[PDB]
Order: structure tokens, then C-alpha cells, then sequence
């Protein structure tokens, strides 16, 4: 039979694997594959999993980096787990009598099942339906999925999707957090201070979790409700900056409302990322481009991540009615290229591109896009154009190791300033210039005049973010050919203390940090105060 | 005769998903004790029957912990910890409360509990020494001379905590050590030298998280079992150090002692501590060691050398050493590897190891025995279960023998009696789990014997049927024919279900044949135990709320939340082509209870806007076509009596009056509801007095029998989980007083602990009269509540 054949060619190239590792000389994995598969008579080869799924423990640990599949899941420094609430009905569903114009899915739907603005066919969705929307299962799940693939989840990341969180009863808010928390710790809390504390003495991370909002509904109340449970990151989808699509499609708000949610959230300490969408009803291929330039140019709208989302036409909506009555029409898939192009030729070097197109199924979609790599042909016209592309994904030493083949020669230190949403903001990294690479980079703001928290009030300059890519190193260990811990941290904060003092001329400084960052910065030399990390610095 | 007797016949519950919940007594005839919601239950595994409930809780039960004689005795006393900040020193005597001692100054739930017996020559009152672990990073220890505590000492951790303890005494004196796992991955040790307790010695070698320790005698040397999150267990060694001489043997490699010094009567002794071995062979987290407790054969003490340990990667391991070599071998490993389903939190031994539990994780229990011939094979064996989650709903068999309930942990439970022939007592076990869903389930009605409708946290109501090995397994467990059973009625029908592949149902698998003579294991109830779904209803813009059905069996309510008055509105169906029949619009807030009165004539409907509605039937007789109803009494804000939500009602035997029970802790009976043959519009009114039961009352219930003294007995449910049976009588004079009298109450152990959401006598109008009764000395009804209990209760009738 296939199967114990199958069983006796792993092992034999675990046998071999092994004696190479134990008289220490380099073996190719392929053909050590191809070879034994041809002495035991099969018709197939070995699966990577497999092979990892079957190595003695000590050897499992010593023999990983050679035997890692996917490198891209942890090419940017953490491990990321996304988690959907339960099914609900959008908040405005009330005082307007119907919801956006062009939503797919939802608790009444033709798919089953399934939450809004998804169809449950997506991977995440099939996760969590057979799991019954429960986070402790999910995580576990995804966790070990992690650690079956071959790779290191000391550090992790949480993203909540789904449709509006913050319009759920509190109590099962409470609930869905102090699980998260729970199953990354191991406690058994009843409410989520306990968690908290449990989770910051905790071993296995959490860096941050990212919640997906409206604008109507970050306030002073939520923004506060929200600082308390660890979230770090918003997401907000504007979509326009036209006032007379955000009222034709039913979107429920203004764009006003949006920038003073912007306001809000920058200066209590967050992270804003935004969802933009191409090819509306009644914008044409010339109103896009002066839509991004505004965005980018305009100091009310400057976002932080941005994921562009072009319009979709699906069964069962408003939209799908307009494109059968023959009123709307999708751009051609050249024309499509081309305006991808020229967007992402706009993106200035401190924003984060993280997605480029949504992942609907082909046969679901009526019309519209129909490719699956939009991304790498936009890139093709741009290089075939003469233009480049200078976010911050695409500059980063891991993306920058796995797609081309380089390496950083001659870092500098580079500082960036400018202003957004009435304030003054700085960003300082490490990169390479000639090669055009990045490494490590730290955000920094001046509170201006209209901050509400009493922790921040007074003169108190906060510091939004701090990171450095390359691959995970885990916590207390060392790396030689990777880039986390060799000192580009205290080197970034050292910096960001002298700025705080003699040119903001404030008193105090303040870190919006998860809970291992707790420990870090205390190691550092910050305290504890609320849920930030202050240090005087008179 | 001058008091009634209320007593209680059976409890279902499952443990906690808490760590070290469960713990099995020593000594012959022991018992097992564990925590569900506020109340500790004591459990006899041999007669597989819950003897009693301590309940003086505020909060979740966290840890409960025996207190180990010397005599071999089986224990008497024990201590356990809340999540209300306190802890409770518990006595028994002849498997009842004697007395409780309550104590207090922690600042954080507890987590870990421990306490022994004193050794001393004074002759005392059996001190006790107690020593708990909290949540706000402080250590406790405690003392216990007859009825007087009083608190020794507390010791600070700083920020960090400590996750496991464990007491006992210093080799050849009698000095008590403290053993203390912490977060810090290093555990640390502590000694009572004068009269306080100081620090000697800090182990290292773990990497993680330590999540249990505990001390072991044997021969002269003290042995120390430690488990981790590092996936690996350690034991340690604890000797009394050389007399300072008689070394001299330097040709020899050993580990380097740990070494510390202590006084005794102004005498110095030297210990030593060196570790012992480093086992492995767990994946995932390990939750749980325990070593194997002494016992007495024939009068000799028996000190076997076994550890068992349970992991989250669902599997228990039994070890013991090798005297061939000095290593330790795994003897039997147990468990169900494979499924979504997580590991386990607690592991126990028997008295002598004849039999191993294990606590899962959603709260299910596992019991392995051994084979007397076999060694070396375990079979697994009937425990009680019960739902992990508040329960919401109960209903009876229309001929009374099972229960169905319904929780809002996603799942529906049936409990059927099990009749053995070399035995007299009856136990009732669970048998069948026909739902297991994705909503929160909220209500249930039953349609036929085999047959029932389910309304759970969405717009749709769903109908469930059953398949056909249910009923020969359900024949052959409760002892009744096939034949005869089936009535020559049921015919051919479905086999069995399975879940669907995409989204939630039921799909019949016309799932393996089984037949089972004994009650099944919680392996089999998972999987093969599934009911097929034969329909499907729409028309509710919202969650539903509420469900009732006729006597006649042709007719549905339903009901649903909503803010406004076009969402707020009844829906009345047919049980032979289900569609909707008629709308009946009135109330704008949710309908809470409906109810139909047994004459078939009349509907009934109370909701949260403080008001009530009733429905009457007009007569037709048009054989071809169905019924209507229209108003025929209602209640505005002023005629409205009760200040506040109402939450039950209920109809007399007899189709007369109705009584209502609502927050404003009061019952009214609300009555002249009949002469249905011509009134002019009406006479419905208040037809007694209030009355301030003491609580907000949530449920009310009236016996369906008929005295003719003309007895009316209420069952009232309040919040605080107590159930009052009062008798109320009509004046028949224009005074109003002597209409409320109080007829018996439940005790403190009989009693729930949470708010009690449903009542329902045995309503068993298949025996309309009761051939084979003891005169029917005894009426039975049933209780659930969000205690995560649901109970069954017998009352003397003569009394009432
Ligand atoms: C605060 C926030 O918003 S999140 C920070 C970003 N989140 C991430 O973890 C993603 C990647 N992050 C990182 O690269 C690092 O964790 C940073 C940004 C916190 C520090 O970057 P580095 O340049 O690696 O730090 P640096 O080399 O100066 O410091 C190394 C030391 O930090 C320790 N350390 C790193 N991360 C942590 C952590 N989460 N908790 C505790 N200690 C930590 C290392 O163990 C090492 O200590 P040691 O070598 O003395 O034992
Ligand atoms: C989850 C995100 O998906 C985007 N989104 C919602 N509907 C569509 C559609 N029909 N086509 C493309 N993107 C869509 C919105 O930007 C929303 O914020
Ligand atoms: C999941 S859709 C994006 C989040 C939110 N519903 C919004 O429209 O802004
Ligand atoms: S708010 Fe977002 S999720 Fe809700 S309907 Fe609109 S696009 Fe869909």
C-alpha cells in the first residue's frame, strides 16, 4: 500500500537529514526528495508538513530553519491571528431604514451564516463557522496552525474583524476580550482588569489588538473604553472625500465626522488606517486622481495605512439593481492597472499599503475584478512606466530579502516632519539610502490643545509607535543574521527623548504600549501610569 | 400533617472550568466534591447519586481541598475558596453541615487552598493549619483552634503571584514547610522556625508558568512533585544532611547540595535538597500531578511509588519508577487523542487506584476502572453531567418519563430513568443530546411524544423529530416493550442524524446502528445522539422570546423583542401545514409568557409595558375552516396593579382564574374568567390581594389537581433561588383577608443559589387517575435556574 511506503520515505530522509546535521556537512532537499521517493516506488513527493510533522524532539528543535515552509507569514516581525465577532445587524439600520448600498452579506442574507460584509467562504469565515464564533477555540486553532507550518509565536497580534464591535452589549464585549487574553496567558479571569494583569505577567505576548470602527462611534466614551482593553489600532473606512457619495449610497455620515474622528484618535495616542475605494457610482476616471491627491496632500486627511478596495458588484444589493438596469458600468482591466499605478505612485514614504484588493471568490463576483494578484501587475506597469514605489511594505528588509535579493550596507538615520489633523508630527527611522531599504522606524506627536485625557494634559508629548522588521527573534535570544535585538530600539527612543525636551519643550512623555512592550519599557526606565507608560523628563 | 415535607430526588451539575475544582476524599467510602456555580457538591460515585449541596458562596467556587487524617479515617472536614474574596472552613457529620466558618481580609478572588492537621502532646481541640493564595499577589496563612480563628501572617509577592501550595512537616520533627509555585518560574520554600515563617531556599530549573507542586513521605526522606507549561514534570529530594562526618568517599561525582540549617530546641539540623529526575513526554500544557495517597490493607499500610498527570493535549499519564535502572517508564496512557475538542484540568485517584477520574474542559467528567484479571486495560464508566451554562427552559414527557432542557450553552439535554433488576432505588441519567447549535437557545414547547419545537437568538423557529434507534434504546433503558412502545403508531421513519456539511441543521442519515442496554459515556452522547430537523418557520422581524402550545395540539404562539408596536405583535401557526393563521397586534414592548387555559377557549399574554392582554376564541362551526380570536379584556396604565415588569402567569385547573407574579413582589389573582356562554362585555378583575412575597418574583406555577376543599397551591420562584409553596383560598366574603396562607418553604441546601427562571409540575394526564400509586402520597415537580442546576422535588400531598 501507498501509506507505509509514503511513511518509510519520510523517514528515511529524516534519517539522512539528521546524520548530515551529526557529521556536519550541506544537503539539498530536493533531490534527497526525488531520490528516495525513486527507491520505494511512488508516484509522488513528499509534502513539507509532512516531513516537519515527523522529526524526534531535539532534532525538531535544532533543524527548523532549514525545513521552514512560507516564510512570508512572519517576514515582518510579529505573528498575526484574526478572530470575527458574532453576526449582527450595522447600527444605522434604524434611522435610516437600510444599510450601505452595496454591503454584501449579513444576518438577512441569501449566505448563510455569516457576517456582515462577508460570504463564509473566505478562510477566516470557515474557521470561525465550524468553530461557532468562540475566541478561545479560534485562537488555539490558529496558534497551532502557526506552530504546525514551523514558525515562532512568541510575539502576536491580534486583528477583530466583522462589522461594527463597538455597537455590541457590553457584556459581551467584556466577555470576547477577557478571552482573547485568557488564551494567549492560560488564567481563568471573571472580568478584564484580571485578565490585564495576568496577561502583562504573561510569557507569550500580546503586542496589540486592532478594532474595526465607524465614525460615530469614536467618541471620548469609546476611544477610553477601548484604551482600556489593549486596543492600539483603528481601522475607519472613509471611502470618499466626496459629500455627495458618503449621502448617495447611504453611508449614514459626513466627511466631516470623519476628520474630527481622526482628530480624536490621533492626538488620545492611537493608530488610524483607512479604507478607500475606487470606482464609485458617479466618479469618473478623472475625479480618482484628484481624490488621492487630496488625500495626500491635504493635512486634514494624511492617514497613517491605507487598503484600497476597488468597488465590487454582488448578488442581493442595491448596486447589483443599478448594474442590471443598465446605469453603471466598471472601468475596463487595463484602465484598471493603469489608475492602481498612478494611485500608488502618490503614497508618500511614511504610509503602509496592507492590502491592494479584496478576496470575494471569482464565480460570486458579477462584475468588476476578476485577476487574483493585482498588486504585482500594477507593479509590472509601474516599473514599465518609469515610476516607482516608495511605501513602507515594499521598503522593508524582509520584502525587500524574499522578493529581490539585498541587503543593507550603509545605514543612516533619517527624520521626517510635517503636519496632520492640527498637530505636529515626526517620524524618525534607520534605512539604507542607496538601496532605498528600510529597518526601523518611530513615530512622535505633540498633543495640541484639545485632548481630553487627564493622563496627557499639561505638556505631555506621546509616542504612537515603535517598531523594527526583519524575522522574529524570540524574546531574550540573539540573531547574528537577523535584525531585531542589536540595539536599533534604545537608539530610536534616546532620540525621541531629546526631541520631546528640548524642542516640543514639554515635561513628561507618555508610550501607548501593549503588555510584553510594558515590560520592555520598564526595563527602560518608564512607569505605569493608567494605561500608558510615563517618565518625567525634567 | 401539621408541616409539609419538601424533599429533594435528584440534581444535575457539572465542575467548574477552573483548575483543582475536583478533589476525592481518602479512606474507605470517600466521597467526591466539587464546585458548580456558588455551591459545593458532594458526590457518591458508587451509588452514582449527589448526596448533598453546601452553598454559603457569594461568587464562582475556585478551589476545594480535603483534610487528610493519620487514623486512615475518612474525612470530615474540608476548606474552600471563592471568587468573593473569602474563604470557608466546612465540618460534616453523617453526610450533613454541621457548621461553617467564614474567613476574610483578601483583596482579590483566591486561587489556592491548602491546609493540615497540627502534631503536638497538649492534647488540643485538632488545630489546624491553613494557608490560601489570591489574586492581589499576597500569601495568607491561618490557624484554627476550636471555634476561634485568627490570622498569622501574610507575605507579599511584590507584582507577581503564586499558583500553587502545598503544606507539610520537616523529617523526624515537627516543623512545618511551605512549598510556593510562581509566576517567576522558581519555587520557593519556607520554614516555621520560631513563630513565623521565613524564607531558606529558592529552586530553580523551570522556564514557565508552574501549575502545581505537592510533598510526599517516604521512609525518612520528603520527596516534592512539580509540574509546568515547560510540558515537563520534576521531582525533587529532601534529606536530613550527614552528622558532619563519616564523608570521605571523594572518588564519586555529584550534584551540588542546596543546603540550609534550622533550630529546634536549641539544637542546629542541617537538610539538603537535590533534584531527582527530569521526566517528559507531554505536548501541551500539563495541568495537573498528584501522587498516589497510603492506605491500610488487612491493617498493614501499603506506600506504593505511582504519579499521574494530565495535559491539555487530551491525554493522562500514569508513571513509575524502574528498579532495574533509575529511571521512570509510562505504565497505561488514556485519553481520546484527535476532534476540536481541548485537554483536561484536573486529574484523581481512588482510595487504593482502582479507579482514575479526569475533568475535561467544557466541564464533562471521565472515570477509568481496572480490570481485576487484566492489569494493564481501563474501561470507562457512567458519571452524572449536566449543562456548563445557565439553563432557560423545561418541559415534561406528556406521559412522564423524561425531561428536555435547554441552556444558553448551545445545547439540549434529555434525562430518562435507568431500571436495573438487582436493585430497588431508580437513578435518572442523561441519554440523549438531540441539538447541539450555533445561537444561544432561549425557549421550547413539546408537540408530540417524540416531537418538539425550539426558538433560540435568531428569527426563526425551529421543529426537531426523533429518529428511530432513540426509541429502542429509550424502550430498552427504562425497562418498557418495543411493541408497545411504538403504539403501532410511529411506523418507518428516519434513523438517525448528522451534522450538515455547510451552515446549521440537521441531516438524516437514512448515524451508526448501536444498541445499548446501559447508559452511555460522554463519548457516544457527543456524537451519535443527534435528532433530525423536519421544518423550518419565518415571519419574526426580530430574536424570539416565547413559545406556549394548546391541549389540543393544533396551535402555536410565538413572540419576539422589540421597542415599538408593529414589531411587538403575536403569531399564531398550525401544527398539520404550518403557516401563519392570524396576526394579533396590540403591547408595544416584548411579550414575556403566554399561556392557554385548559378549556381551550381563552389566550393569555403579559409583557414588559406593565399590562396584559386576553384572547377569545369566537365559535364557528365551519368544519372545512379554523377559529379566530379577538379582544375580549385588556388592562391600561391605571387598571394596571403591578408597578413593574411582569414575568410569569399561570391558569387555574379549572379555567377560572389566572394568577400573575412581576418584580414588584407581589402575586395577583386576577379572576371570574368564565361563563364563556354570554357576558355583557366583561367582569375581569382583581379578585384577591396582593401580597409582598419578599423578592421580585420570575416564575409561578399551579398544581393541575383538584381538591375538594377547593385548594389553589402556588409554587413561587424568586430571584434568591428559594421556592415557596403557599395555598391560596377564595374569601367568598367582601373581606379579603385569609386568602394568603403559607404552606411550606424550601431550606438552605435545597434551595438555588441564582435566579430560578422556570417551574412545571407533572402534569401526567396520560394516567389521569394514578392505577399503580401509594395512594398518590407524593406529587413531583421540576426546577431549573441559571445556576447551572436543574433539580426535581417531591412534596407530601396529604399536607397540602
Ligand atoms: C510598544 C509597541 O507599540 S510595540 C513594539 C513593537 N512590537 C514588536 O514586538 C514587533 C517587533 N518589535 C521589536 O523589534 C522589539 O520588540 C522592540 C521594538 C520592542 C525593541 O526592538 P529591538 O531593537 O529588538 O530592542 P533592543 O535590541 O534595543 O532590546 C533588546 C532587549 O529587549 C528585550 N525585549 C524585546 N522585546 C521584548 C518584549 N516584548 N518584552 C520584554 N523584553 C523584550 C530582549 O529580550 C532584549 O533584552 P536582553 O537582550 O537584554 O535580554
Ligand atoms: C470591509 C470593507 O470592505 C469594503 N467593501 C464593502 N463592500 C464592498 C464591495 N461591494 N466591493 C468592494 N469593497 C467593498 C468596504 O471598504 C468595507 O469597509
Ligand atoms: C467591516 S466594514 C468596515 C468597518 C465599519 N463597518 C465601517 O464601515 O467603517
Ligand atoms: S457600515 Fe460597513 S459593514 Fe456595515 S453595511 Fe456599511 S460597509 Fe457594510
Amino acid at each position: 500500500s501507498p501509506a507505509e511506503l509514503m511513511m518509510l520515505t519520510i523517514g528515511d530522509v529524516i534519517k539522512q537529514l539528521i546524520e548530515a546535521h551529526e557529521q556536519g556537512k550541506d544537503i539539498d532537499l530536493n533531490k534527497v526528495k526525488t531520490k528516495t521517493a525513486a527507491k520505494y516506488g511512488l508516484s509522488a513527493q513528499p509534502r513539507l508538513v509532512d516531513i516537519i510533522a515527523a522529526v524526534p524532539p531535539q532534532y525538531r528543535k535544532v533543524l527548523m530553519p532549514k525545513l521552514k515552509a512560507k516564510p512570508i507569514r512572519t517576514a515582518s516581525g510579529i505573528a498575526v491571528v484574526a478572530v470575527m465577532c458574532k453576526p449582527h445587524r450595522c447600527p444605522h439600520i434604524s434611522f435610516t431604514g437600510n444599510i450601505c448600498v452595496y454591503c454584501p452579506g449579513g444576518p438577512d442574507s441569501d449566505f448563510e451564516y455569516s457576517t456582515q460584509s462577508y460570504t463564509g467562504y473566505e478562510p477566516t469565515s470557515m474557521r470561525a463557522i465550524r468553530a461557532r464564533y468562540d475566541p478561545f477555540l479560534q485562537t488555539r486553532h490558529r496558534i497551532e496552525q502557526l506552530k504546525q507550518l514551523g514558525h515562532s509565536v512568541d510575539k502576536v497580534e491580534f486583528i477583530v474583524m466583522g462589522g461594527t464591535f463597538m455597537a455590541l452589549p457590553e457584556e459581551y464585549r467584556d466577555y470576547f476580550i477577557r478571552n482573547l487574553h485568557d488564551a494567549l496567558s492560560g488564567h481563568t479571569s471573571n472580568n478584564i482588569y484580571e485578565a490585564v494583569k495576568y496577561s502583562e505577567r504573561s510569557l507569550t505576548k500580546c503586542i496589540g489588538i486592532t478594532i474595526e470602527t465607524r465614525p460615530d462611534y469614536c467618541m471620548k466614551r469609546h476611544l477610553s473604553d477601548m484604551l482600556t482593553y489593549g486596543c492600539t489600532r483603528l481601522e475607519i473606512g472613509v471611502q470618499s472625500v466626496y459629500e455627495d457619495v458618503a449621502r448617495d449610497t447611504n453611508r449614514g455620515h459626513t466627511v466631516k465626522a470623519v476628520c474630527e474622528s481622526f482628530h480624536l484618535a490621533k492626538d488620545s495616542g492611537f493608530k488610524v488606517v483607512a479604507h478607500m475605494m475606487p470606482d464609485l457610482p458617479n466618479v469618473g476616471l478623472e475625479r480618482d486622481i484628484e481624490q488621492f491627491t487630496e488625500f495626500f496632500e491635504n493635512p486634514a486627511f494624511r492617514p497613517d495605512g491605507l487598503k484600497l478596495y476597488p468597488t465590487l458588484v454582488i448578488r442581493g444589493t442595491g448596486l447589483y439593481e443599478l448594474w442590471k438596469s443598465g446605469r453603471y458600468k466598471s472601468y475596463s482591466p487595463s484602465d484598471l492597472v493603469e489608475l492602481v499605478a498612478r494611485i500608488l505612485a502618490l503614497v508618500p514614504p511614511w504610509t503602509r499599503v496592507y492590502r491592494v484588493q479584496r478576496d470575494i471568490p471569482m464565480p460570486l463576483v458579477s462584475s468588476g475584478v476578476e485577476h487574483g494578484n493585482l498588486r504585482e501587475l500594477a507593479l509590472a506597469r509601474m516599473k514599465d512606466l518609469g515610476i516607482q514605489c516608495r511605501d513602507v511594505r515594499t521598503r522593508e528588509v524582509g520584502i525587500q530579502e524574499i522578493h529581490h535579493k539585498v541587503r543593507p550596507y550603509q545605514v543612516e538615520l533619517v527624520r521626517r516632519d510635517y503636519v496632520a489633523n492640527g498637530g505636529w508630527e515626526t517620524f524618525l527611522s534607520y534605512e539604507d539610502p542607496d538601496q532605498d531599504i528600510l529597518i526601523g522606524l518611530l513615530r512622535l506627536r505633540k498633543c495640541s490643545e484639545e485632548t481630553f485625557r487627564f493622563e496627557l494634559g499639561g505638556g505631555v508629548s506621546i509616542v504612537r509607535e515603535l517598531h523594527v522588521y526583519g524575522s522574529v527573534v524570540p524574546v531574550s535570544s540573539r540573531d547574528p543574521t537577523k535584525f531585531q535585538h542589536q540595539g536599533f530600539g534604545m537608539l530610536l527612543m534616546e532620540e525621541a527623548e531629546r526631541i520631546a525636551r528640548e524642542e516640543h519643550g514639554s515635561g513628561k512623555i507618555a508610550v501607548i504600549s501593549g503588555v510584553g512592550t510594558r515590560n520592555y519599557y520598564r526595563k527602560i526606565g518608564y512607569r505605569l501610569q493608567g494605561p500608558y507608560m510615563v517618565k518625567m523628563l525634567k | 400533617m401539621v408541616a409539609p415535607v419538601l424533599e429533594t430526588s435528584h440534581v444535575f451539575c457539572c465542575p467548574n472550568r477552573v483548575r483543582g475544582v475536583l478533589n476525592w476524599s481518602s479512606g474507605p467510602r470517600g466521597l467526591l466534591a466539587f464546585g458548580t456555580s456558588c455551591s459545593v457538591v458532594l458526590y457518591d460515585p458508587l451509588k452514582r447519586v449527589v448526596v448533598t449541596n453546601l452553598n454559603g458562596h457569594t461568587a464562582r467556587v475556585n478551589c476545594i481541598q480535603w483534610i487528610c487524617k493519620q487514623d486512615g479515617s475518612p474525612s470530615t472536614e474540608l476548606v474552600s475558596g471563592g471568587s468573593d474574596n473569602q474563604v470557608i472552613h466546612w465540618e460534616i457529620e453523617d453526610n450533613q453541615l454541621l457548621k461553617a466558618v467564614h474567613l476574610q481580609g483578601h483583596e482579590g478572588p483566591v486561587y489556592a487552598v491548602h491546609a493540615v492537621y497540627q502534631r503536638r502532646t497538649s492534647d488540643p481541640a485538632l488545630c489546624t493549619l491553613i494557608v490560601s493564595a489570591a489574586a492581589d499577589s499576597a500569601v495568607r496563612l491561618w490557624s484554627k483552634k476550636g471555634p476561634e480563628v485568627m490570622c498569622l501572617q501574610t507575605l507579599n509577592f511584590g507584582n507577581g503571584f503564586a499558583l500553587a501550595l502545598c503544606l507539610s512537616f520537616l523529617p523526624n520533627t515537627d516543623v512545618p514547610i511551605l512549598a510556593c509555585g510562581n509566576d517567576d518560574c522558581r519555587i520557593h520554600i519556607f520554614a516555621q522556625q520560631n513563630d513565623q515563617f521565613q524564607k531558606v531556599l529558592s529552586l530553580c530549573g523551570h522556564e514557565d508558568w508552574i501549575r502545581g507542586v505537592e510533598w510526599a513521605a517516604f521512609g525518612r526522606d520528603l520527596f516534592l512533585a512539580s509540574c509546568s507549561q515547560d510540558c515537563l514534570i520534576r521531582i525533587w529530594k529532601l534529606y536530613i544532611k550527614s552528622t558532619s562526618l563519616e564523608t570521605q568517599d571523594d572518588d564519586n561525582i555529584r550534584l551540588k547540595e542546596n543546603t540550609f540549617t534550622i533550630e529546634n530546641e536549641s539544637v542546629k539540623i542541617a537538610f539538603a535538597v537535590t533534584l531527582e529526575t527530569v521526566l517528559a513526554g507531554h505536548e501541551n500544557w500539563v495541568n495537573a500531578v498528584h501522587w498516589q495517597p497510603v492506605f491500610y490493607k488487612d491493617g498493614v499500610l501499603q506506600q506504593p511509588v505511582r504519579l499521574l498527570s494530565a495535559s491539555m493535549d487530551k491525554t493522562m499519564i500514569l508513571w513509575a519508577p524502574d528498579e532495574e535502572s533509575g529511571v521512570w517508564l509510562e505504565q497505561v496512557r488514556v485519553g481520546e487523542v484527535g476532534g476540536n475538542t481541548l485537554g483536561f484540568y484536573d486529574c484523581q485517584f481512588n482510595e487504593d487506584g482502582s479507579m482514575i477520574i479526569a475533568h475535561a474542559f467544557h466541564g464533562a467528567l471521565h472515570l477509568w476502572k481496572q480490570n481485576t484479571v487484566n492489569p494493564r486495560e481501563w474501561t470507562p464508566e457512567i458519571v452524572i453531567s449536566g449543562h456548563f451554562d445557565g439553563v432557560q427552559d423545561l418541559v415534561w414527557d406528556p406521559e412522564g418519563e423524561f425531561i428536555i432542557t435547554v441552556g444558553t450553552d448551545q445545547t439540549t439535554r434529555l434525562f430518562a430513568p435507568w431500571k436495573r433488576k438487582d436493585q430497588s432505588q431508580v437513578t435518572w441519567h442523561e441519554i440523549a443530546r438531540p441539538q447541539i447549535h450555533g445561537y444561544d437557545l432561549k425557549c421550547l414547547a413539546m408537540i408530540n411524544r417524540f416531537q418538539f419545537v425550539s426558538g433560540a437568538d435568531e428569527k426563526v423557529l425551529r421543529v426537531f423529530s426523533a429518529p428511530r434507534n432513540f426509541v429502542e434504546n429509550f424502550c430498552a433503558i427504562t425497562g418498557q416493550s418495543l411493541n408497545h412502545v411504538l403504539c403501532n403508531q410511529d411506523s418507518d421513519l428516519p434513523e438517525g442524524a448528522t451534522v450538515p456539511a455547510l451552515g446549521l441543521s440537521n441531516k438524516a442519515v437514512f448515524f451508526q446502528p448501536s444498541i445499548l442496554t446501559e447508559p452511555p459515556t460522554e463519548d457516544h452522547l457527543l456524537q451519535n445522539t443527534l435528532w433530525p430537523e423536519v421544518q423550518k418557520l419565518y415571519g419574526h422581524g426580530y430574536e424570539i422570546f416565547c413559545v406556549t402550545c394548546n391541549s389540543s395540539k393544533t396551535l402555536l404562539a410565538s413572540a419576539c423583542k422589540a421597542a415599538k408596536k408593529e414589531h411587538a405583535a403575536i403569531i399564531l401557526w398550525n401544527t398539520t401545514s404550518w403557516k401563519q393563521v392570524q396576526n394579533l397586534v396590540f403591547h408595544s414592548l416584548t411579550v414575556t409568557q403566554m399561556a392557554f387555559s385548559p378549556n381551550e377557549k381563552f389566550l393569555l399574554a403579559v409583557s414588559r409595558d406593565r399590562t396584559w392582554s386576553l384572547w377569545k376564541k369566537q365559535d364557528t362551526i365551519s368544519p372545512e375552516f379554523e377559529p379566530v380570536f379577538s379582544l375580549f379584556a385588556f388592562t391600561n396604565k391605571i387598571t394596571s396593579v403591578h408597578s413593574r415588569i411582569i414575568w410569569s402567569c399561570d391558569w387555574s385547573p379549572d379555567s377560572k382564574y389566572f394568577f400573575t407574579g412581576s418584580r414588584d413582589k407581589k402575586v395577583v389573582v386576577w379572576g371570574e374568567c368564565d361563563s364563556t356562554d354570554d357576558c355583557i362585555e366583561h367582569n375581569i378583575g382583581p379578585c384577591s390581594s396582593v401580597l409582598d412575597v419578599g423578592g421580585a418574583v420570575t416564575a409561578v406555577s399551579v398544581c393541575p389537581v383538584l381538591h375538594p376543599s377547593q385548594r389553589y397551591v402556588v409554587a413561587v420562584g424568586l430571584e434568591c433561588g428559594k421556592i415557596c409553596l403557599y395555598t391560596w383560598k377564595k374569601t367568598d366574603q367582601v373581606p379579603e383577608i385569609n386568602d394568603w396562607t403559607h404552606c411550606v418553604e424550601t431550606s438552605q441546601s435545597q434551595s438555588h443559589t441564582l435566579a430560578i427562571r422556570k417551574l412545571c409540575w407533572k402534569n401526567c394526564s396520560g394516567k389521569t387517575e394514578q392505577k399503580e400509586a401509594e395512594g398518590a402520597e407524593w406529587l413531583h415537580f421540576a426546577s431549573c435556574g441559571e445556576d447551572h442546576t436543574v433539580k426535581i422535588h417531591r412534596v407530601n400531598k396529604c399536607a397540602l
